[PDB]
């Protein structure tokens, strides 16, 4: 009657925080894209043709980007996908070889590229093979007559040769959650990433997620609604990386203007080095460019969003990068199957105050990668035929702040970043992962009987 | 009215009771890579049937609903029968409770299927 | 243990540039943030930068900015830092130090340097 | 009469309701290559289980035989009694409910235990 | 009077049905040598369902105890009530019956939930 | 004991040319040779 008693509830909409393994989706018309498994997408699950979606009424729910594991989930699965991809091609381990090499054929006006023979070998144990081919210096190191040289990896970490069949496209991913756990999707707007999230929905699966690998920019990625967002897990700390959200994508065209010749070359039984034969024709570098406009739009638009941060009066400065590796100075990013990396010391070369044409950004390939960073092995990505093409929606930035230095006259901004879970990031604000507690007990009047 | 999965989080816990037929249907969904989601999936039986045992060692396994001879001591949120149901979401209930969860199951598994089922022997053997 | 073994102490000219090396041993090399400090003679200590040895990333002072570079041989172990255009007043006794915990960590690299 | 496993096939399905105790029995039973195996049998739970909720979120979980408030529309199947059970087997009989089972279904999980056990509920506070 | 996990093996059988609730209820617990444990925790539920099978094609389903239309042939360990639960262990008593339990089984699964629940239907349908 | 369990009046209909049960198969025999392969000599010096 009125004394309160306990009873068993199944099924009640409780949820508590936790991780789990996760699993991925990649529609069924990318599964179509086969050619002997492109990137990542063979086991990945083909997605919900409905992929339904149930917004939460009365439910504010606190999410959190910087500590989301959903992003180290993801960051170790590029990485660990990327080395079962390395495993079955070429070991290029016998190109750790002393190189011939001269500077390429130009009209003087100094080369970047170099015409290196070499002795190789054969399918035949004993015969050995004369063979030259190019290679951008940035592979190579020369070791002290013309000058010898040899790549710049032979001394540290082993080298591959990836399999010419696989690309290294992207490809939308959806991570999807067990049954227990659900996917929940921060819907409000204006959201910086930390705190909670009026607007809640779940949704058993992430949307299409392009794992783009690149530095400096950001590419193809998601644009933001209404104002362009800023999300940094602190600002005070300018060493926190700061995570800029577009309303509004950036066109890029980015080429690798030389028609290219791939030589292969018959080290077998079975294996074979794809080689570099002539550029066909003119010699010009790879760029990148940007409508000057949109360009200087953009900045603006931004530095409008800062002094939210900093200022009703304030004075706002764009360098080019302190320094580091390649990839943090400069932009990398795989266009094509080559992998560039463009001056953009012009990009951040600007100041800015309370109150036709385009740009162009001389751009470097290299071939031998390392990427992730981890000595003892290295990838040699072969060389892509023709001339290369690509263009990208700029769609977010990674920038770091500056120091102490004067107090409030002016701060300096410049690009940075390179560790790959920021790129998750960029994706995942608006997600996390949470366990069910079905089972309810709550007081009541009921009683069972006897 | 079907408000979908996890409709009624929001909703307080009285107006929650109409979903228990849709947050507990779907609780179960009927090489590299290939790992990644099977873990997964037997972790949702773990879970799911982990309660099949408590709604089973209970006077319960009937699920959905299902009462109980175990008192309930105030010593666990004192409150009204309108003040939690027509005010409360599950959320903001099942934080307070998470106390004495554990102390409350001892009985549900002990005090009664332990002890009131062999009662129904001592009456039925006759 | 660890340690932060730098190079040799070097008499210079006026208007030059110098580097300083100090090379790392017994922790994960390119996890830790690895702090630049001159100490002019008593005087106090002048933080010069630092480095993430993680693909290179750095970070200088206003004042020490332009001559400044600071650099590390992950495959070596080895930091190298160079401030230029040399003055007088560039005299010093210059440091390498640690900062308490990895990368990883929150709030690093400002915490606190440990080994020196 | 033990006719085996399965063995009530080609029955008719009056004549198949004294094999349940058979199909439902065995229902469970109990490196490289030895991943084979090990997938398989996995699936037989993840089979077996999601009976059990269904059976379970409707008014059964007691297996085998079991009834229900829910009526019979005829627009699925009308039908005699014994033109059902009498002239049909199995077969013939599930290869034509297979429009409505869903439709079905979501009757007996939400019309029934999530609206008739609450009812039980107000019925057993006083 | 708590005496842990298995605290009753060594005690006689009837003072062994008070800790029913402690054996069923650890019962489930909530790259390479990962496998090791992986397979491990399976066999858990594969072993556990099993039960859940054979107690559910019987009339229990519901744990811990649940009594039978089955008699008792003397030709299975003729012996007095007392006998039994008062002076045999689990241990002892279960060591004898090991011959007929298969024997048992087929009794509960069809001569009573085959038979008996269709009964139930015999006598529901009007 | 190979327990056969005949179903009477039960028609089934069969396919070999489309049963699954010839691929699962064809791709165990392929994949199980790989395994025998990998321990064994590498043979690659032998290109003389
Ligand atoms: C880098 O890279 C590079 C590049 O390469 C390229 O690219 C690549 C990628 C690929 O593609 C490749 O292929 C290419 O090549 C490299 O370089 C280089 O290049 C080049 C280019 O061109 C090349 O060259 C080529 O080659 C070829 C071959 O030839 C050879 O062979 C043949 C056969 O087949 C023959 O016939 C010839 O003659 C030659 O040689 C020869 O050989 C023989 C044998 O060995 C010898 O004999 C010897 O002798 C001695 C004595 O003397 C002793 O006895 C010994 O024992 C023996 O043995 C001989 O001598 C030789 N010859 C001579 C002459 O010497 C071919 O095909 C071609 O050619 C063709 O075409 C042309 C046109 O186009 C012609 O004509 C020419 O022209 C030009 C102009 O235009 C000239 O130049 C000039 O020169 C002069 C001097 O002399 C001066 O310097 C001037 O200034 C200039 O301008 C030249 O010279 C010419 N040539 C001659 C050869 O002569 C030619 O001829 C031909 O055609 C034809 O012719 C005829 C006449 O003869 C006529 O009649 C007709 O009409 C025509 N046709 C037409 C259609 O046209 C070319 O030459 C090379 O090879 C390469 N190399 C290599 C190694 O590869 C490099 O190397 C790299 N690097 C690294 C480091 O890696
Ligand atoms: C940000 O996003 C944008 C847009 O998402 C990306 O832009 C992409 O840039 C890449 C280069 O980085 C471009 O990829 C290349 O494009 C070639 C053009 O293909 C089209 O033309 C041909 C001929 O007319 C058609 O057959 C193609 O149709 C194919 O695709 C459609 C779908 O769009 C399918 O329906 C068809 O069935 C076809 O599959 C296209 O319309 C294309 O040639 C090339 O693919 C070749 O090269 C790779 C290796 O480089 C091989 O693995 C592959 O097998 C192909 O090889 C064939 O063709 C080459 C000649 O190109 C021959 O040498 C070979 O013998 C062989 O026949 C490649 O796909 C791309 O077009 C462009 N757009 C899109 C939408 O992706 C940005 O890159 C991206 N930025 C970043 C940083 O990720
Ligand atoms: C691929 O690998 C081969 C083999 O390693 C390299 O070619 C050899 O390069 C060496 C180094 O120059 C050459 O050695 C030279 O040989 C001359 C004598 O050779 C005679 O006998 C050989 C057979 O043993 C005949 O083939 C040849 O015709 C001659 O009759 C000497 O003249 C040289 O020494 C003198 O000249 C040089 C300048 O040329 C001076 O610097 C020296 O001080 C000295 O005065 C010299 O020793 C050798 O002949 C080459 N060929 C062989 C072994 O067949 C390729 O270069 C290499 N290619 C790559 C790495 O791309
Ligand atoms: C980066 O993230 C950090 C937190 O992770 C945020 O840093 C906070 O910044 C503010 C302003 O700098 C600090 O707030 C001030 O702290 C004083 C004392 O701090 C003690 O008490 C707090 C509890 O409030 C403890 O967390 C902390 O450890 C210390 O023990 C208070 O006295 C201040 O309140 C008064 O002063 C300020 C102005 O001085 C007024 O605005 C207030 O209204 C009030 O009068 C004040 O709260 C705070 O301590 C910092 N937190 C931490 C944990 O360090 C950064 O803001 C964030 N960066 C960005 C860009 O968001
Ligand atoms: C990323 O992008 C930045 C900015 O674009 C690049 O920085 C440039 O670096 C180069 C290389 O040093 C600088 O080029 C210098 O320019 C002078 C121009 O020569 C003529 O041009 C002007 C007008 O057109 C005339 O006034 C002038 O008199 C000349 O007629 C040259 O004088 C320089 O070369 C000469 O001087 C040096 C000594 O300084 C000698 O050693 C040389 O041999 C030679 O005699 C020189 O080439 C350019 O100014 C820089 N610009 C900026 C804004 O910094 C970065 O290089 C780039 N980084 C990467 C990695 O790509
Ligand atoms: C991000 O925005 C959220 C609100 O959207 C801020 O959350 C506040 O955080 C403080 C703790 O510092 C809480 O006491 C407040 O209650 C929160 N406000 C709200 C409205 O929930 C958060 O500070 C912002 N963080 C950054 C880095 O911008
Ligand atoms: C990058 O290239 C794209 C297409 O390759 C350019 O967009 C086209 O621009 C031409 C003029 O050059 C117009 O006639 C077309 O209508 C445009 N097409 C589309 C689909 O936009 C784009 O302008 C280039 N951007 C830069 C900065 O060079
Ligand atoms: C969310 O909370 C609001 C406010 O309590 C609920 O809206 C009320 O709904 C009742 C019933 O229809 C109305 O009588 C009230 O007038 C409403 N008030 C307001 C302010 O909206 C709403 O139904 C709740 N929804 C959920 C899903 O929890
Ligand atoms: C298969 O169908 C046949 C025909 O309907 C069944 O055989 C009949 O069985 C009944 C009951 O014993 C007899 O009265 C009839 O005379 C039989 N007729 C014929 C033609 O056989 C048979 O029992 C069915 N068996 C199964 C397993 O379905
Ligand atoms: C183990 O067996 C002994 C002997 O049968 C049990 O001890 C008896 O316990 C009863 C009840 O408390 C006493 O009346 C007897 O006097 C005891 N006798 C002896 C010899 O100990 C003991 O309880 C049993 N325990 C278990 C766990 O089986
Ligand atoms: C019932 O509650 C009793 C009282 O608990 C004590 O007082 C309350 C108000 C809280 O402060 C609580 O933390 C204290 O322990 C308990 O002594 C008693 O064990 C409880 N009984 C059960 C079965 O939980
Ligand atoms: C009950 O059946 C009603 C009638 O269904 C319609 O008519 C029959 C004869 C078929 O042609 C069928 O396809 C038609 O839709 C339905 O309108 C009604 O929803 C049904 N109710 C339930 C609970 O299924
Ligand atoms: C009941 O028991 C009958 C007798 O079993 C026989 O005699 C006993 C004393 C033992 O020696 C035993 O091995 C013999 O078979 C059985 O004939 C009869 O089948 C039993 N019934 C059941 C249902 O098990
Ligand atoms: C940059 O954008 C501003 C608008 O904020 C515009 O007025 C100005 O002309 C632009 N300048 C250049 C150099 O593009």
């Amino acid at each position: 009657a009125e004394n309160l008693w306990v009873t068993v509830y199944y099924g009640v909409p409780v949820w508590k925080d936790a991780e789990t393994t996760l699993f991925c989706a990649s529609d069924a018309k990318a599964y179509e894209t086969e050619k002997h498994n492109v990137w990542a997408t063979h086991a990945c699950v083909p997605t919900d043709p409905n992929p339904q979606e149930i917004h939460l009424e009365n439910v504010t729910e606190e999410f959190n980007m910087w500590k989301n594991n959903m992003v180290e989930q993801m960051h170790t699965d590029i990485i660990s996908l990327w080395d079962q991809s390395l495993k079955p091609c070429v070991k290029l381990t016998p190109l750790c070889v002393t190189l011939q090499c001269t500077n390429v054929t130009n009209n003087i006006t100094d080369g970047e590229l170099k015409n290196c023979s070499f002795n190789m070998t054969t399918e035949l144990r004993d015969k050995k093979q004369k063979v030259y081919s190019l290679f951008y210096r940035l592979d190579v190191v020369q070791i002290n007559s013309n000058k010898e040289y040899r790549l710049i990896n032979c001394n540290t970490s082993a080298i591959t040769q990836a399999c010419p069949k696989v690309s290294f496209e992207p490809i939308p991913i959806h991570y999807c959650a067990p049954a227990g756990f659900a996917i929940l999707k921060c819907k409000d707007k204006k959201f910086n990433g930390t705190g909670p999230c009026p607007s809640v929905s779940t949704v058993q699966c992430t949307h299409g997620i392009k794992p783009v690998v690149s530095t400096q920019l950001l590419l193809n990625g998601s644009l933001a609604e209404e104002e362009v967002m800023i999300r940094s897990e602190n600002i005070t700390n300018n060493a926190k990386n700061i995570l800029v959200q577009f309303n509004t994508p950036v066109q890029i065209n980015c080429t690798r203007p030389n028609n290219n010749t791939r030589k292969s070359i018959r080290i077998g039984p079975g294996q074979a080095f794809y080689a570099t034969g002539d550029i066909i024709g003119d010699i010009r570098q790879a760029h990148c460019n940007v409508s000057k406009a949109t360009w200087n739009e953009t900045l603006g638009k931004v530095v409008k969003q800062l002094r939210k941060h900093f200022g009703n009066n304030t004075i706002i400065r764009f360098a080019n990068s302190s320094g580091g590796d390649l990839e943090v100075t400069t932009h990398s990013f795989n266009c094509g199957g080559e992998f560039f990396y463009c001056n953009t010391s012009g990009l951040f070369n600007s100041t800015w105050i309370s109150n036709n044409d385009s740009i162009t950004l001389p751009c470097r390939i290299k071939q031998i990668i390392n990427m992730w960073q981890r000595i003892g092995q290295a990838m040699y990505a072969p060389p892509i035929q023709g001339v290369i093409r690509c263009v990208s929606n700029i769609t977010g930035l990674i920038l770091t702040r500056d120091g102490g230095s004067t107090n409030s006259t002016t701060e300096t901004f410049r690009p940075g970043g390179g560790d790959m879970r920021d790129n998750w990031r960029s994706e995942l604000y608006k997600y996390k992962v949470v366990k069910i507690e079905p089972l309810g007990v709550a007081p009541t009047r009921c009683k069972r009987r006897v | 009215v079907f408000l979908g999965f996890l409709g009624a989080a929001g909703s307080t816990m009285g107006a929650a009771s109409m979903t228990l037929t849709v947050q507990a249907r779907n609780l179960l969904s009927g090489t590299v890579w290939g790992i990644k989601q099977l873990q997964a999936r037997v972790l949702a039986v773990e879970r799911y049937l982990r309660d099949q045992q408590l709604l089973g060692i209970w006077g319960c396994s009937g699920k959905l609903i299902c009462c109980t001879n175990v008192p309930w001591n105030s010593s666990w949120s004192n409150r009204n029968l309108s003040e939690i149901w027509d005010n409360m979401t599950w959320l903001q209930w099942d934080k307070e409770i998470s106390n004495y969860t554990q102390i409350i199951y001892g009985l549900l598994e002990e005090s009664q299927n332990q002890q009131e089922k062999n009662e129904q022997d001592l009456l039925a053997l006759d | 243990e660890v340690q932060l073994v730098e190079s040799g102490a070097q008499v210079k000219k006026p208007g030059a540039s110098v580097t300083v090396s100090c090379t790392a041993s017994g922790y994960k090399f390119t996890g830790y943030h690895m702090h630049w400090v001159r100490q002019a003679p008593g005087r106090g200590l002048e933080w010069m930068g630092w480095i993430n040895p993680f693909r290179g990333a750095v970070k200088y002072p206003q004042n020490f900015r332009g001559r400044v570079s600071m650099t590390r041989d992950t495959s070596m172990e080895i930091f190298y830092m160079e401030l230029s255009r040399l003055t007088s007043d560039d005299t010093a006794v210059y440091y390498c130090a640690r900062e308490m915990f990895d990368s990883s960590a929150d709030w690093s690299p400002w915490r606190g340097m440990v080994a020196w």
